[PDB]
């Protein structure tokens, strides 16, 4: 029973994705220099927010109130859940006060994973033509990223196969 | 006999090995070297 209306922020937060996988120096290096610009050039009409936790378990139709205190020493009650939950609305507020946001989240890497919630944000996709290009990209770091370049590639063509649409 | 012989027959030489050298150019052997070439400039291009 699907509603013919759901509820969104007034304006997008703007989320963009990592070509393979954040948390890393290749893609973290990817965000920072275009978070830079939009804080610099759009400097008074644009905020800036980080979402350090989760933000993939945005549910609406799981339960009344899963958690609904912290005393109730419940599986959920004392899980990420009410954490998470809480900072949907924060995405709402910066909304109402006409002013655009973006989400710094750093465990979504699909558009899938952030689709069907209520956030409905817009998507922004950062990516190398080639694999071939992004293979020597992470080389040019260092011994560090070649302990994680394996997990770096899988990460990165996956994206590739999502449709563009 | 200076132009003749030694004129002419330099336009010859030039040219016979003119065509020698562009048909040597698009055999298939030479043709993935190039290939070659142009796609390892262009990943240079795009890392760079």
């Amino acid at each position: 029973h699907v509603p013919p209306y759901d509820v969104v922020p007034s304006m997008r937060p703007v989320v963009l994705v990592g070509p393979s996988l954040k948390g890393y120096e290749v893609t973290d290096m990817m965000q920072k220099a275009l978070f830079d610009f939009l804080k610099h050039r759009f400097d008074g009409r644009i905020s800036i927010t980080r979402v350090t936790a989760d933000l993939s378990l945005a549910k609406r139709s799981v339960l009344n109130n899963p958690g609904k205190r912290t005393i109730i020493e419940r599986s959920s009650a004392r899980s990420s859940i009410a954490e998470v939950q809480s900072e949907i609305e924060r995405i709402f507020e910066l909304a109402k006060s006409l002013q655009l946001v973006v989400l710094d989240a750093d465990t979504i890497n699909h558009p899938a994973q952030l689709a069907k919630t209520s956030l409905a944000p817009i998507i922004v996709f950062v990516k190398v033509s080639s694999p071939k290009v992004l293979q020597r990209l992470i080389r040019s770091r260092g011994k560090s990223q070649m302990k994680h370049l394996t997990v770096q590639m899988m990460a990165y063509d996956k994206l590739v196969q999502c449709p563009p649409e | 006999l200076i132009i003749i012989g030694s004129f002419f027959m330099l336009n010859l030489v030039l040219g016979v090995l003119s065509g020698e050298f562009a048909k040597e150019r698009e055999r298939v052997e030479n043709r993935r070297a190039f290939l070659k070439l142009r796609r390892q400039q262009q990943i240079e291009r795009e890392l760079n």
